[PDB]
RNA sequence: AAGGUAAGUAU
RNA sequence: ACUCUGGUUUCUCUUCAGAUCGCAUAAAUCUUUCGCCUUUUACUAAAGAUUUCCGUGGAGAGGAACAACUCUGAGUC
């Protein structure tokens, strides 16, 4: 029910994120109110449990910090920006925005996969990273 | 053809990619039954006057049955009156013709 | 369409061939610009303006 | 209430703001930002207000922008039916004859101009006093003499209360 | 329209 | 033949829509099916329900312009 915590002032959002070491700072931009948002809130709680020890979630408000919007283009719902190392990753998954996770996942191992990958990545060095998964199609059929 | 017709007709009665253009599959108009086929155009009786279709063409295209028949039913009085009205619209025919390719 | 009517009044051609392209340009659309990719619907238009054209 | 202007401070209007890519119509701002969203708007009224074979030419007057971003033609195109119907039918005539007299016939180019024609100057060309001539047609005087009197107008019998409410 | 930005490194 | 009778052009403003608002005809979103299908822009094509959009009428109000010329019915005429 969208316990998580949540950036009050935008400036705390900034040196939240900047106060990192070793871990994955996944800043999930929108609205709880929300309902895919909050589809996506709630597979962000499922997965905190289970990758806690280096993943950690930090939501935010547009409305309450509007400063961030412009920044990377916050004009979506339900985006996630892996801000890790204090280097916004390139999480390329078969779109063309590939520094923006805007829709919830459908299933919390994709996720968590996902999640693992771009710490991965990040403990690398490298600023890009594919997925194993391509979203290009929703596999609808 | 035309029975076989028939029959296939009572047969089934009872038994991206863009396009520049229309397509001729969609014509409807294809019925074998030579009355609904051949529909008598209605002409009025000489008074049919078809919008787009040229008038002079059009006269040419009439029937000529009501001109005719007017013609026979016509008094020598009548006649002779029909004669000058033609004879007035083919001097005018002939001035407009001068006019053009002069 | 506004520079065809430019030209016009600029004498070049006459009125006649100026009645034409309009007639031409509004049943040519589709040709001329291309909506298709713009707009899917845009196609209907066009089509059904070479039908109207087409009896024209 | 609010009256008409001369044209020649909206021409000297869009003469200064030909261009915006210099420093002169910056300062417009929101103001000139503000008449753009309605800029589809005022093409509908240039593709409703345009003219008809038989208009030479119109005179309908418009609304324009303080700083000449925008002009919208405050014109609802009106004309009785009746004698819109003639009008057009006269036209189908005669564009028949043209057909059949012409022996050779010509379309134009679909690029009016060079692809990088500058905005042509009201005052340089578009003021060229010849008009060419619309296609008019010669009625029979003694037939078409409640015709002659206003016809091939853009808005026929205009100011006569007898037949018309006026404007 | 697109679903086709390699990242890295100091200037 | 006698007395009162009293404008129409207009400009806007505010309402209500009966009336094929319009003897013309678009578009958007949503909803169910059809071709669906490769993700949205989208579609195909019909139905259903909204909305915007071009427009219009009724009615009322306020100024300008013909407001003095009355139109016209009533006034046993």
């Amino acid at each position: 029910s969208y316990m998580l915590p949540h950036l009050h002032n935008g400036w705390q959002v900034d040196q939240a994120i900047l106060s990192e070491e070793d871990r994955v700072v996944v800043i999930r931009f929108g609205h709880d109110w929300d309902p895919t948002c909050m589809k996506m809130d709630e597979v962000l709680y499922s997965i905190a449990e289970k990758v806690k020890n280096f993943a950690v979630i930090y939501l935010v408000d547009i409305t309450e910090v509007p400063d961030f919007n412009k920044m990377y283009e916050l004009y979506d719902p339900c985006t996630v920006m892996f801000f890790f190392r204090n280097k916004h990753i390139m999480i390329d998954l078969g779109t063309g925005n590939n520094n923006k996770i805007n829709w919830a996942m459908e299933d919390k191992q994709e996720m968590v996969d996902i999640i693992e990958t771009v710490y991965r990545g990040a403990r690398k060095g490298r600023g890009l990273v594919v997925s194993p998964k391509d979203y290009s199609t929703k596999y609808r059929y | 053809k035309d029975k076989s017709k028939e029959l296939h007709a009572i047969k089934e009665r009872y038994l991206r990619k863009f396009v520049f253009e229309w397509d001729a599959s969609e014509d409807t108009s294809i019925d074998y039954n030579p009355l609904y086929k051949e529909r008598h155009q209605v002409q009025l009786l000489g008074r049919g006057f078809i919008a787009g279709i040229d008038l002079k063409q059009q006269k040419r295209e009439q029937s000529r049955f009501y001109g005719d028949l007017m013609e026979k039913r016509r008094t020598l009085e009548e006649k002779e009156q029909e004669e000058a009205r033609l004879r007035k619209l083919r001097k005018k025919e002939a001035k407009q013709r001068w006019d053009d390719r002069h | 369409v506004v520079d065809s009517h430019v030209q016009y009044r600029l004498g070049n051609v006459d009125a006649f061939q100026l009645a034409d392209g309009l007639q031409y340009i509004f049943a040519h659309v589709g040709q001329l610009t291309g909506m298709y990719r713009y707009k899917y619907k845009l196609m209907r238009q066009i089509r059904m303006c070479k039908d109207l054209k087409h009896l024209i | 209430q609010k009256e008409d202007m001369p044209p020649e401070h909206v021409r000297k209007i869009i003469r200064d703001h030909g261009d915006m890519t210099n420093r002169k119509f910056r300062h417009d701002k929101r103001v000139y930002l503000g008449a753009l969203k309605y800029m589809p708007h005022a093409v509908l009224k240039l593709l409703e207000n345009m003219p008809m074979p038989w208009e030479q030419i119109r005179d309908v007057p418009v609304l324009y922008h303080i700083t000449g971003a925008i002009s919208f033609v405050n014109e609802i195109p009106w004309v009785i039916e009746p004698v819109y119907i003639s009008q057009w039918g006269s036209m189908w005539i005669m564009m028949r004859r043209e057909k059949r007299d012409r022996r050779h016939f010509k379309r134009m180019r679909f690029p009016p101009f060079d692809d990088e024609e500058p905005p042509l100057d009201y005052a340089d060309n578009i003021l060229d006093v010849e008009p060419l001539e619309a296609i008019q047609l010669e009625l029979d005087p003694e037939e078409d003499a409640p015709v002659l009197d206003w016809f091939y107008d853009h808005q026929p019998l205009r100011d006569s209360r007898k037949y018309v409410n006026g404007s």
